[PDB]
């Protein structure tokens, strides 16, 4: 029930604009409202899951005003295991003919108000945070 | 580039040898052809008349707007010594070379010519079936070599030995190969126009001690010639220099008559696709080409995997994009190739998206790309990754008694364009190799 609440919330309330799924929402589960997509972590090299999960924004209601385009983001870092992943889990999507373009930097990102973890204290901070995650009558009595 | 690359070699010769390379009017009708519309007007109204024409006369003629034209004509006329500028009562009066003047009143008016566009044989051989042909192959033999593809038949020491000694397709013992460079794949990317003026530009500067005019009476004068037809046979350099063009597939000879061919004529002016290609997102290519010599260059930063008589498909992939840098080839060249390559459907696609970005918002004019950004992007951040490590070789300055040394040292560094990394903190500096002894020199004086 109470994420049956949550998608209803999040289609018809103007406040919830978005939401934060997982696993179980990663297919079979239609929104016709959602129209950007956004991805922080993956189940390796899966190439299934990524197409599932794109399904999500593929069905948005607004799909024929002149321009729209649905957004599908991969929030990855470079250096690491995680780019193995990437170019392997959208190995299925190339061959329907999507195509994934590289983004390096985003644009007025610096001039945001605020933003998470931007002093080295709380990067500090949030760096161990993480790495420490690894006789009836009796009865009276009590 | 063409007629400005030949134009710049005409230029750099001293004025001495100039008055000598006149002498013919086969050449002279040649490098007449060369510069620019104007200067051909003012050239042809000279000709004809035996007087002095002041400059101011010229001026008249051009109009207000074409005032800029007038200047660089008058200096490329000026700079081949063509145009003699004589002052005198006066007025700087303006003349034409004697010695280009009765060489053209020669050519148009048949006087006299000492044989300069040769002699006919009346012999005449089958154009299509040999000249074509001969040319073809040899001229294909010197590209398959070039692009390092494996063939049977290599080229003689002649051509190889300037291949090597030109920046084209550099050479060690110790690798024991050789492979092209970054001048190698823009000299591929070159028409065959210029692809042949390279060539002989860098054979011309190769000889030594064979007159550096001959060689320039023979070039010149073979345009001249017309394919298809005989010529009899000269000057004693132009023999063995005759043997040595027959090398480049630009005169065929059977064995006492030499024969110019296709590429002859294509020396003194200009003139689906052969080799477009398909490139998808998926980072694959098929080529709508059936020659070798496009499928050699293909290869150089393609991985091919199969090919049909009419076209040939592969994959792009990161080994073979490292395997064409490596050899020097940059990004910018590859797209270049991709861009001018590319097949008439892409460029229709991507007219029709340029158009619906207009027919949206008209106010901005998006650049027309042929073949989808992804694919640039990711060469030439295959590239970067190649300019990840960044090494110099050099010495560390350290341990300065004081602050004013080590800041007129590494300040010195500075100026002469030697310093690649300093600290104030720690009075330490990094020079390049390069700048060592400069620095070291300063430091003791
Ligand atoms: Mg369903």
């Amino acid at each position: 029930q109470e994420r049956m609440n949550i998608l209803q919330n999040f289609q018809y309330n103007d406040q919830i604009n978005t939401i934060f799924l997982s696993k179980v929402g990663d297919t079979s589960i239609d929104l016709p409202e959602a129209t950007c997509l956004i991805q922080i972590s993956s189940h390796y090299g899966s190439r299934r899951q990524e197409a599932q999960r794109l399904g999500r924004i593929l069905r948005a209601k607004r799909r024929n005003d002149e321009g729209f385009n649905a957004f599908f983001y991969s929030l990855v870092s470079k250096d690491t295991q995680e780019m193995y992943y990437s170019t392997k889990r959208q190995a299925f999507l190339v061959d329907q003919g999507y195509a994934f373009k590289v983004i390096t930097h985003l644009h007025g990102m610096e001039n945001i108000p605020n933003l998470a973890y931007a002093s080295p204290r709380e990067r500090r901070e949030l760096l161990q945070e993480v790495l420490l995650k690894n006789h009836p009558l009796i009865r009276k009595m009590y | 580039s063409l007629k400005h690359s030949v134009t710049q070699y005409l230029e750099e010769i001293p004025q001495q040898v100039q008055n000598r390379l006149y002498t013919s009017p086969a050449t002279c009708l040649a490098i007449y052809r060369i510069l620019p519309p104007l200067a051909k007007f003012f050239i042809m109204a000279m000709v004809f008349n035996e007087n002095e024409v002041p400059l101011l006369d010229l001026d008249k003629w051009v109009n207000s707007n074409g005032k800029l034209q007038f200047q660089n004509a008058i200096k490329s006329m000026k700079s081949l010594h063509l145009l003699i500028p004589n002052k005198s009562s006066g007025t700087l009066m303006i003349n034409l070379n004697p010695t280009f003047k009765i060489s053209l009143r020669n050519a148009l008016t048949g006087g006299e010519v000492q044989n300069s566009f040769g002699v006919v044989v009346e012999e005449n051989v089958v154009s299509l079936d040999l000249l074509d042909e001969y040319s073809a192959n040899k001229w294909e033999t010197i590209l398959h070599f070039m692009v390092g593809t494996p063939l049977a038949k290599i080229p003689s020491e002649k051509v190889l030995n300037l291949l090597k000694h030109s920046k084209l397709m550099e050479e060690v013992n110790s690798t024991g190969e050789f492979k092209i460079t970054n001048e190698g794949f823009q000299f591929l990317l070159q028409e065959i126009n210029s692809q042949l003026w390279t060539l002989l530009l860098q054979y011309l500067k190769m000889i030594e001690t064979m007159d550096l005019v001959d060689v320039l009476h023979f070039i010149f004068m073979l345009g001249a010639l017309e394919v298809g037809k005989a010529y009899k046979i000269l000057s004693e350099t132009q023999r063995i220099m005759l043997q040595d063009m027959r090398d480049y597939g630009l005169v065929f000879q059977k064995h006492s008559i030499f024969y110019p061919t296709k590429l002859a004529l294509m020396l003194t002016s200009d003139t689906i696709p052969d080799g477009s290609l398909i490139v998808e997102t998926n980072f694959k290519i098929y080529s709508y080409s059936n020659s070798p010599l496009q499928i050699a260059v293909l290869s150089l930063f393609v991985h091919l995997k199969a090919r049909f008589v009419n076209m040939v498909l592969g994959q792009i992939t990161r080994e073979s994009i490292r395997r064409a840098l490596t050899n020097g080839i940059t990004a910018d060249q590859i797209i270049a190739y991709l861009e001018t390559h590319a097949h008439p459907q892409m460029r229709r696609l991507a007219e029709e998206k340029l158009e619906k970005k207009l027919e949206l918002d008209p106010n901005c004019k998006e650049p027309l790309q042929v073949l989808p950004p992804t694919v640039v992007d990711q060469i030439r951040l295959w590239q970067l990754e190649l300019d990840r490590v960044i090494t110099y070789e050099g010495s560390l300055y350290s341990d300065f008694e004081t602050s004013q040394e080590y800041n007129l040292l590494s300040k010195y560094a500075q100026d002469i364009g030697v310093l690649l990394w300093k600290d104030d903190k720690k009075k330490k500096f990094f020079i390049s190799k390069e700048g060592n002894s400069q620095v070291l020199d300063f430091a003791k004086r």
